[PDB]
């Protein structure tokens, strides 16, 4: 039962991967030396991806200290083997991937019962360099990893050959063609981009006249410019007529890595941030000392803060350079402040740190089992250095940063004691339990976020847990399905650190404008800072002005797949999330769904409608109908398309069936209606042969010409519309299935379809259909007289559908892919199977934990800098990332607009004039003159416009003396809610001068 | 000069510029080359993001350096 993969649970990073690279992890076995922080979140992230199995490494007891960052480690296990005590925790995350301890190293040739072979922190360099030759040698995959502090790195060796079968996880550019020239210049149809980059492969089909070309020869591109390619001389192939369809083809790479000895001395660097890429030599170098200072000391690492060690970890990087001069280059000196510190910190396990490698290389880990993206090349060095704190207000020296006898011990290292305090000591809101909130949570506890007596955590999420989830939400379990997200995990991570016992509020409140009653001033006041971990624009929008109104800094970040991204927003500092936008999501015209497909997004969009119709919409209007007695009065009055609401009432209450046999019958007279009839009257209207005015077939590039289907039960799409539409129907009106129990039979189906009589199609002369989207395009009483009275149907109730994409048992991907299937077949598009219908229909976001880690590191390394008040914007970094590049990339924040009216600057995003109880009219004009210069000129409230300077005499004595709620109440006729506590009001105003200025809004503390 | 503008997906650009040119010129070639509009683009170099109304010169963008056209992400 392998060559398979459980949709089910791994649906989310079967999108990001694909199924051939998934087959290929699961034959792989996976071994891991080290676990501490670094290998157990290594191994999390690698037994939640799915390989074969997973065999871990690390005799070494169990040390208080540990705990920094190894969240499967308690107090309880001090002195037992980490690995040993970590196994089981591993093995429960994927109950797919046996988790095995490797008692001993000693041998060797062990090692090749492995494919992949990572070495984390624990392993010393002289240890890393036997095995990757023993690795590179023999064919195993080599990975190395390890922090300090704020500092990292990654190596990578694949050995001598390694194939890359994809390099980005990109969809394949496709594309239409209108002209291919002798010479090989393939010209798009119409303003159609390509998409394409020079030495991208293509291959083709429909191409008329030019037939080989079609038959799966790749041709290399040469891009002429947005809407031209060029892919070699043609003329042997034949001469161009018409049509055409490129689809972009991966080709493999061979590519070849060097040994660790190899790029110890001449490595090939993968910057992790450009800004920084003079530091990646330094550190090369640095990183290589510290391995020299711990042979010289017994295998131990330089003393924390302390300087006589520092010096000497600068003496061994200056041997270096001067040994090695090419390193640095030419007469660059060693940066020794950046090697200080890493002497300094080379001790300490930082959450964020150890999250972003650990996504990082478990992510290689990944690639190396299936040639899947492109992998890192081979040496990658990191810091965060910007999280240290302002040594003023934290100063860090040997008694500040000393043990204390602690988890923490190892960031204490590094931030101090005080500031841990801090940290221990703040109040934060995270918005969200999902992905990015469980990994979230686990950072936090193990920073001891909120643990202290002045802090706490708040932690809302409506949502309950459901299977797909527990591929990448790693604080839930198979027995937490169906459980709230918020809950579980607050749970869980107090089971990791219980500092947070009691410290951590679950709530199963939405964020949104239909809680601030909840959510109140209060609640938003009280907090130092907030912290998404959303799936929705809107969601982050609507948290986003809440921080600006409330004045609190936000943590934003995001994922698709392997790409992420992080954002900061300082309140009277930068932009906030909402200041920018983000490219919306493409629509598809009206035209191309209803009538001219030519893609499978475009049949499937058509069928998720037919679907809503069909199964919701219909039997919610049913439904009003017969319990609301002015219903086709409103209807009537109200409605855009009116003729269809009362057609679909009429239609779902004549055609009733009454077991379900009907519904079969009901289900294939759809698919004659759908797929044969509507498109024989589409080519009644323009025949396949037709012509525009000009001459030209109408049928041409994005319009392909259809045929009608003749119903075959044979045809897995005709047997499923039919098998889907019954049930479906069956369940509106509440009758039994004959498949409710059992799969369904195709004689049983076919017997029923075979007795019925169909009819034919007659074509009716006057229905015009509509071309383009510009083009524009009494009988209602006799629909209405046909209606049932509701009397007649007492206690008639249909049953909607409520669209649930991943539970396979209920139809409804059946149904939907059935439907944009056999539209596809009327169109000559390809067919797609239910897990693309699923990935479209569904809107599901591609997503694994590996990117979700590492884009959460970074957050909680920006946090760092809430907690020291960081107000110079330089040191605070937004992120982006693609882990399938790999790419990493940083910028700090742009800052917020600023404005002057007068001698006055504000910030246009973060500044408002906060005045203090329901104030009068006539107060409030005046306090502007007076006060701030401002000759108000309009007020308002949301949309109402409450004061303007036009106003005359009679209309300013009715509104003067009136307070603003009671201002409010005379012109929208509607009281302010009891729970309100502010009034937000827009003002234009002139200045001093009597020209217009822009200036802050108001806001009314009631 | 040439410099190069890579995106979050790997593919890589080549524009001709000359350094005086404004930031919001530079985007409006992306434009005709991706289809982008100028206001969605998020344009960064080394550890900064490009802003509207400065010059290449204003950051350091000497001939072949590469520019990252970046997103930002919805998943979570
Ligand atoms: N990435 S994930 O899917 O694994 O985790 C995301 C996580 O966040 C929860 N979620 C989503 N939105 C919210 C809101 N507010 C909300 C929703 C929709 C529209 C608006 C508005 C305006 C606001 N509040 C709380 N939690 C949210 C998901 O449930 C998921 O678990
Ligand atoms: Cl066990
Ligand atoms: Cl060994
Ligand atoms: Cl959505
Ligand atoms: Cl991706």
């Amino acid at each position: 039962a392998a060559g398979e993969i459980d949709e089910s649970l791994y649906s989310r990073q079967l999108y990001v991967l694909g199924k051939e690279a998934m087959l290929k992890m699961q034959t792989s076995n996976v071994l891991i030396l080290g676990l501490k922080g670094l290998g157990v979140e290594i191994a999390k992230n690698v037994v939640l991806a799915g390989v074969k199995s997973m065999t871990v490494f690390d005799p070494e007891p169990v040390q208080l200290a540990d705990l920094s960052t190894q969240f499967f480690l308690t107090e309880k296990d001090i002195g037992q083997k980490r690995g040993d005590v970590t196994r089981a925790k591993l093995a429960e995350l994927n109950a797919y991937v046996p988790v095995n301890v490797l008692d001993s190293l000693d041998d060797v040739t062990q090692l090749s019962q492995f494919q992949v072979v990572v070495a984390t922190d624990t392993v010393s360099l002289e240890d890393k360099v036997k095995i990757n030759e023993f690795c590179h040698s023999s064919g195993i995959r080599f990975i190395s990893s390890e922090t300090r502090g704020l500092f990292g790195n990654t190596f990578v060796d694949l050995g001598d050959e390694f194939t890359v079968l994809d390099p980005t996880g990109e969809e394949p550019r496709t594309g239409m063609v209108s002209d291919i020239e002798p010479d090989g210049t393939v010209t798009m149809l119409d303003d159609n981009r390509h998409g394409l980059e020079d030495g991208n492969f293509v291959r083709f089909s429909e191409v008329e006249g030019l037939d080989k070309l079609n038959d799966g020869t790749l041709f290399k591109v040469e891009v002429l410019g947005p809407f031209a390619f060029r892919i070699g001389s043609v003329k042997e192939y034949g001469e161009y007529k018409k049509g055409g369809i490129f689809t972009e083809v991966k080709v493999p790479r061979k590519i070849s890595f060097k040994s660790l000895k190899q790029q110890l001395s001449n490595p090939e660097f993968v910057f992790s941030d450009f800004a920084k890429f003079d530091r990646a030599a330094q550190l090369h170098l640095g990183f290589q000392a510290l391995h020299q200072f711990a042979v010289r000391h017994n295998g131990e690492l330089p003393r924390t803060m302390n300087d006589e060690d520092a010096n000497e970890l600068i003496k061994l990087v200056t041997d270096l350079s001067v040994q090695q001069p090419e390193v640095l280059g030419e007469g660059v000196d060693v940066n020794e402040d950046l090697i200080k510190e890493l002497s300094y910190q080379a001790r300490g396990d930082i959450p964020g740190v150890v999250a972003f490698f650990g996504g990082l290389v478990a992510q290689e880990v990944l690639k190396a089992c299936s040639g899947k993206f492109t992998p890192l090349k081979q040496f990658m060095y990191f810091d965060s250095l910007e999280s240290l704190p302002d040594p003023k207000n934290f100063p860090r020296n040997e008694k500040t940063t000393q043990p204390v006898n602690s988890r923490y011990d190892n960031q204490i290292a590094v931030f101090g004691l005080d500031f841990q305090k801090k940290i221990a000591n703040s109040k934060v809101f995270l918005v969200g339990s999902g992905a990015i909130g469980c990994e979230m949570l686990k950072n936090w506890a193990l920073l001891g976020l909120g643990s202290g007596s002045d802090g706490y955590i708040v932690v809302t999420d409506n949502d309950s847990i459901e299977k797909s989830n527990l591929n990448r939400q790693f604080l839930f379990r198979p027995k937490d399905v169906g459980k709230n997200k918020s809950e579980v995990a607050a749970e869980a991570v107090c089971a990791m650190n219980p500092d947070l016992k009691g410290k951590i509020n679950a709530k199963i409140d939405k964020v949104g404008p239909e809680t601030e009653e909840i959510f109140n001033d209060s609640f938003w006041e009280s907090l130092d800072f907030v912290t998404n971990a959303l799936d929705n624009v809107d969601a982050r929008t609507y948290v986003d002005r809440r921080c600006v109104f409330y004045r609190k800094p936000l943590l934003e970040s995001g994922t698709l797949g392997t790409k992420g991204n992080t954002q900061v927003i300082i309140p009277r500092l930068t932009e906030s999330y909402s200041s920018s936008r983000d490219p919306p999501e493409k629509s598809i015209p009206l035209c191309t769904l209803r009538s001219f497909p030519n893609k499978i997004d475009h049949t499937i969009a058509w069928a998720k409608s037919l679907f809503q119709g069909y199964f919701t919409d219909s039997a919610e209007n049913v439904n009003m109908y017969l319990t609301q007695p002015n219903f086709v009065e409103q209807t009537l009055k109200q409605s855009g398309d009116v003729k269809g609401v009362l057609e679909s009432i009429s239609d779902s209450l004549s055609s009733k069936p009454h077991n379900f046999e009907d519904c079969i019958k009901w289900a294939r007279l759809e698919f004659e209606k759908k797929f044969n009839h509507d498109i024989k009257q589409l080519l009644f209207n323009f025949p396949k042969d037709a012509k525009t005015s000009n001459g030209e077939p109408f049928w041409s590039g994005a319009k392909r010409a259809p045929t009608p289907l003749e119903f075959d039960i044979y045809n897995n799409d005709h047997f499923h519309f039919v098998v889907a539409g019954a049930s479906l129907r069956a369940y509106n009106y509440g009758i039994k299935s004959d498949d409710s129990n059992s799969k369904p039979n195709v004689d049983e189906y076919k017997s029923v379809i075979d007795h019925m009589i169909i009819p034919e199609f007659t074509p009716n002369a006057n229905l015009k259909i509509q071309v383009n989207d510009d083009d524009p395009d009494d009988e209602i009483d006799q629909l209405v007289s046909s209606l049932p009275d509701p009397s007649t149907l007492a206690g008639f109730k249909l049953e909607p559908v409520d669209f649930e994409k991943d539970d396979d048992t209920n139809h409804h991907i059946e149904f939907i892919t059935a439907c944009s299937n056999c539209r596809a077949q009327n169109y000559f598009i390809e067919t797609a199977d239910r897990q693309k219908t699923k990935f479209i229909a569904g809107r599901i976001i591609p997503a694994i934990a590996t990117t979700t880690s590492l884009v959460t590191g970074l957050v909680n390394l920006e946090l760092y800098k809430l907690i020291d008040n960081k107000t110079d914007i330089e040191q605070y970094k937004n992120g982006f990332v693609n882990l399938a590049l790999p790419f990493f990339g940083f910028s700090e924040p742009i800052a917020s607009p600023k404005g002057e009216y007068n001698n006055k600057k504000y910030d246009k995003i973060w500044d408002r004039f906060d005045i203090k109880g329901d104030i009068k009219l006539s107060d409030l004009i005046e306090h502007f003159e007076k006060d701030e210069g401002l000759e108000i000129t309009m007020l308002s409230y949301g949309v109402s416009l409450l004061y303007a300077s036009f106003f005359p005499p009679k209309k300013l004595k009715e509104r003067l003396n009136l307070p603003i709620t009671q201002l409010v109440k005379l012109v929208t006729k509607k009281d302010i809610p009891a729970h309100v506590s502010t009034m937000i009001l827009e003002i234009c105003a002139d200045d001093k001068e009597g020209e217009d200025v822009e200036v802050p809004f108001i806001t009314i503390h009631l | 000069m040439q410099i190069f503008v890579k995106t979050l997906t790997g593919k890589t650009i080549t524009l001709e510029v000359e350094s005086s040119d404004t930031i919001d010129n530079v985007k409006s070639k992306i434009q005709d080359k991706e289809g982008i509009p100028p206001d969605q683009q998020r344009l960064i170099f080394a550890g900064k993001q490009l802003e509207d109304g400065r010059t290449l010169s204003d950051y350091n963008i000497q001939k072949e350096s590469t520019l990252h056209l970046v997103l930002r992400l919805r998943g979570g």
